[PDB]
């Protein structure tokens, strides 16, 4: 939602919601899942491993 | 030269695939960068991704 404060720990991944109309767990149009990941297969350079 | 206000430019879309590399998708409007190019075409369902 907004920019935490120094030393703090946040682990909550309700769905963020920009343009209005949430989606309560659908996770579609107007709304993103706030947690994300990628692949850490060993054919990557030095600007992902 | 003009403003290019995706508020309504992604619209009502049924599904926009806007799958976004290198700028959050709402943070656009504050950004002042340069020329944008424009092209499209029509791709078989399956191989989107």
């Amino acid at each position: 939602k907004s920019n935490l404060k120094p030393f703090e720990r946040d682990i909550s991944t309700e769905i963020y919601q920009a343009g209005n109309k949430p989606c309560n767990g659908v996770a579609g149009f107007n709304c993103y899942f706030p947690l994300r990941s990628y692949s850490f297969r060993p054919t990557y350079g030095v600007g992902h491993q | 030269n003009c403003v290019a206000d995706y508020s309504v430019l992604y619209n009502l879309a049924p599904f926009f695939t806007f799958k976004c590399y290198g700028v959050s998708p709402t943070k656009l409007n504050d950004l002042c960068f340069t020329n944008v190019y424009a092209d499209s075409f029509v791709i078989r369902g399956d191989e989107v991704r």
